[PDB]
């Protein structure tokens, strides 16, 4: 019964939508839990539109706006194949460098944490981004990596190189190791 | 030294009366047809519509078991022309019944036709024969043309062609007609073309034939 | 309501292309008034093949009003065309 | 269910949806019967059950209509395009956009446990068992239609691990090969049901997950051929799958049959650096991989007796066999072949009827007869 409803609201916000894309502009402006950007995007066809102020809505100096706006993207290159989608992807991993280049230690941990399964998504929406992707996974790896012999840890996983409530460095790099098994997982099933 | 001889030297009676000759020896002989088709292809240039349209029919009946390694250009080439309506279809009643065994002789002859099509928009139902037939009659050749043949890149979206264009039909009954024998020829499609597969075989039943795919049952 | 003033229409070939730039649109809304009209105009184009390709892709959509207009102009279609009715 | 009334059960019909308001309100056993059994009114309320039910009562009847019970109580046609129809009905999928999916991507499915996948292959290959006038054609296209819907329930790889490790004993009306065939739409990554549909030995026809990918193989090899970065990944690639799944390569074969013709080009093969040459050396690397296939059946030896008169052409037009080790691998290939089988060695020796007299060499005459 919850997937009728879904359905349902999905045909109203597509109608909505279509009526004037500004409702459409704001809403993702302000964002709404990660969780329905799938049934957004797989439901409502006017999300096509919302690849026109990715760019606009990642150059915001609000932070959870970027993630928003990383997720977003994902979900919708998953959904919509198309070089306008393939560009801002490119954008995206631009972005994502650059804010590498200029954030603190804990808002990195809170901006990487959230966002890399959409590079699981970049990736396999589009092989051409691989290398560029795989470059900026390193680069985040190292660098978390040499915040973890910043202070001392009570997990150490720099010498667990073989296979709760925790440090964020430690969390944040199996964060990332996580998501490469997602990638090669996804690169060896992928045909 | 007879033939080498038997041919350039007057008008259409002595090269018709020659020729004829080379069908039925040809026909009697399961061998020589190697020789009578290198010495078929040479006279294309005879300058005579007559001469032309009985060389058509002196090749096509010696159209069996004979393939075309080299000298396919030039019979693929000769439908260059103003009108020639009958060498026009006579030709695309040579196409339909020769064999080939090469790959870039399907694609020379492929877009050749196309360039054809898109000079002359006036013989699109024999063309759909003629490569109706040339699906038919091999299928086995074309398998590595789809992948280069039609936009099927790997992670762009391929938009819908045109469906109401007549010159992806024909290339569609190429497909479809090809498609019959061989088994690896399904998982290559995309979505749009089985919605393009149900419009054919709904429209033109007599170009396109009956497939086992999932979508059509 | 002018069904009987729809064969005078000269320039029929400029009108239905005008009527027929919609259904490549997205609200589901609109595509089963364009599907509606194209049954209405059903007298005038009997025999035009992108119309019944759009009534076969729209006859299996999941739109409900989508569904209703298709099956409303595949009646109209279907008493005057062959290929359609056997389609 | 009782009385065999012939028009008035329909008024029947009627009042039973005219006072019994779902379709399963208070007897279920009668009703699941009624049903399911081992009538003509039957599809008229089994849509309405599609469409009338609650989806608890929804449930319930798919738990116990795919229940593990040994007395075949449900009709197998009946029970399967009920789950067929509660995959698509129109209520779920009210608004999304329709056709233009991702093939990559899977949007949804339904999930069933364990037993449940079992109790429901067992039951559609008791529906494929039954074979009365409908014969193995017939078999294969029923079996297709009512795959997606197994490749739906499953959707992931322990729980193909855990079909395809079932094998049923038996030798006749086994139908178990089907899905030993159709683990190539699974696209298995193990060689050991790979094995299993090897001894099994039957025809392949239906398409295959990974039959792009081995497409874009061949294109890869046929460009590395016709070059002379990728030329490396075109040689590594085709011998990996081709060593890791024999049946796929052995579909392939007919596709890369049509290429290396060429030969013709470069007879002495001085221009061709490699157009000639690699191209060759790679195919021949193939089927001395593949001889476990080259003496495969009937219905696959026409490829192959194709590539060999390819071959002996192409060595015909040689420069007087300026590359030996070529010619002699050809040879040891075609003596494994001709040991391998004897229709094979006739068909041999029916080409060479005519190739080894033009041949007339010392290595052809020496095959026309450590630690």
């Amino acid at each position: 019964n919850l997937r009728e409803v879904q359905c349902l609201i999905c045909c109203l916000l597509h109608q909505m939508y279509i009526a004037d894309p500004n409702i459409a502009k704001l809403v993702h402006f302000q964002g709404y839990p990660c969780e329905l950007l799938p049934l957004t995007v797989a439901g409502i066809p006017s999300m096509h539109i919302c690849l026109d102020f990715i760019p606009e809505l990642i150059a915001q100096p609000e932070l959870e706006k970027q993630i928003f706006a990383i997720q977003l993207l994902s979900h919708l290159c998953i959904q919509y194949a198309l070089p306008k989608s393939l560009s801002v992807a490119r954008l995206a991993v631009n972005v994502m460098g650059t804010l590498l280049t200029v954030l603190t230690q804990a808002k990195r941990y809170a901006f990487f944490m959230p966002t890399l399964p959409s590079l699981v998504s970049f990736c396999r929406a589009f092989p051409p981004l691989y290398e560029d992707i795989m470059s900026l996974l390193i680069q985040i790896g190292q660098v978390c990596a040499s915040d973890v012999a910043t202070q001392t840890r009570d997990i150490d996983p720099i010498i667990t190189r073989l296979q709760g409530s925790m440090d964020p460095d430690v969390q944040l790099c199996h964060c990332i190791e996580r998501t490469v098994i997602e990638i090669i997982n996804m690169s060896v099933s992928g045909i | 030294g007879a033939f080498v001889h038997g041919l350039e030297d007057e008008m259409y009676e002595v090269r018709i009366a020659a020729v004829e000759a080379l069908c039925m020896l040809a026909q009697s002989s399961p061998s020589f047809a190697e020789k009578c088709l290198d010495f078929l292809v040479d006279m294309f240039n005879d300058e005579i519509e007559e001469v032309r349209l009985q060389s058509i029919h002196t090749m096509r009946k010696i159209s069996n078991n004979i393939t075309l390694r080299e000298d396919q250009l030039d019979t693929v080439l000769a439908v260059l022309e103003d009108s020639s309506r009958d060498i026009r279809e006579a030709l695309h009643e040579l196409l339909c019944c020769t064999n080939v065994s090469t790959k870039e002789g399907i694609h020379l002859a492929l877009v050749e036709l196309l360039k054809n099509l898109t000079k002359y928009p006036t013989d699109r139902d024999s063309i759909w024969k003629c490569l109706k037939f040339l699906g038919s009659r091999h299928p086995t050749l074309v398998l590595p043309l789809v992948p280069e043949l039609l936009s099927t890149h790997p992670f762009f979206d391929t938009a819908e062609p045109d469906m109401d264009d007549p010159a992806y039909i024909a290339v569609l009954v190429l497909i479809f007609n090809a498609a019959k024998t061989c088994p690896t020829m399904p998982a290559l499609f995309s979505d749009h073309t089985f919605r393009h597969y149900a419009y054919l075989r709904d429209s033109l039943s007599h170009l396109v034939p009956a497939l086992r795919l999932p979508g059509r049952k | 309501q002018s069904e009987k003033h729809l064969e005078k229409i000269l320039n029929v070939d400029e009108f239905v292309k005008r009527i027929f730039s919609v259904i490549h649109s997205n609200d589901p809304v609109a595509r089963a008034i364009t599907l509606r009209m194209l049954g209405s105009l059903a007298s005038i184009i009997p025999e035009r093949k992108n119309a019944h390709h759009s009534i076969r892709q729209s006859l299996d959509s999941h739109d409900n009003v989508e569904v209703e207009a298709a099956v409303f102009a595949a009646a109209n279609f279907s008493a005057q065309s062959k290929d359609f009715a056997v389609g | 269910e009782a009385v065999r009334l012939g028009p008035s059960s329909g008024l029947l019909v009627d009042w039973l949806e005219m006072l019994d308001p779902e379709v399963v309100s208070s007897c279920p056993d009668l009703q699941l019967r009624l049903l399911f059994s081992r009538p003509s009114f039957r599809p008229y309320l089994l849509t309405l059950f599609t469409h009338q039910s609650s989806w608890p009562t929804l449930h319930q009847c798919i738990r116990v209509l795919l229940g593990k019970s040994r007395e075949q109580r449900f009709d197998p046609s009946a029970s399967l395009d009920f789950l067929w129809a509660c995959i698509h009905v129109p209520r779920i999928w009210q608004g999304r956009d329709q056709r233009t999916p991702q093939k990559r991507r899977e949007e949804l499915v339904l999930r069933v446990q364990g037993p449940e996948l079992i109790s429901l292959v067992e039951l559609i290959l008791a529906e494929a068992e039954t074979r009365s006038q409908d014969g193995d054609t017939a078999a294969c296209s029923l079996i297709q239609a009512r795959l997606p819907l197994l490749l739906s329930c499953c959707c992931g790889d322990d729980e193909s691990v855990r079909k395809v490790t079932e094998h049923l004993s038996g030798c006749i009306q086994q139908w178990g090969d089907s899905v030993l065939g159709r683990r190539c739409r699974d696209l298995l990554l193990q060689l050991y049901l790979q094995r299993p549909e090897l001894r099994v030995p039957v025809p392949e026809v239906l398409l295959h997950s990974e039959g792009a990918a081995s497409s874009s193989v061949c294109k890869l090899d046929g460009l590395i051929h016709r070059f002379i970065n990728r030329g490396a990944d075109a040689s590594m690639a085709c011998r990996k799958l081709a060593v890791a799944h024999p049946l796929l390569l052995l579909r392939h074969l007919p596709m890369i049959a049509a290429l290396l013709h060429g030969r013709t080009h470069l007879n002495f093969q001085e221009f061709r650096q490699q157009n000639h040459l690699s191209c060759f050396l790679h195919v021949l690397g193939l089927l001395e991989l593949l001889q476990p296939h080259v003496f495969r059946s009937e219905h696959q030896g026409a490829l192959w007796d194709c590539l060999l008169s390819f071959i002996r052409l192409l060595l015909n037009y040689r420069k007087s066999s300026r590359h030996l080790a070529a010619f002699i691998n050809k040879f040891v290939q075609f003596i494994h072949k001709y040991i391998t089988y004897n229709a094979p060695a006739a068909i041999s020796f029916l080409q060479k009827h005519a190739d080894p007299l033009h041949d007339l060499s010392f290595d052809n005459s020496d095959l026309v007869m450590t630690a």
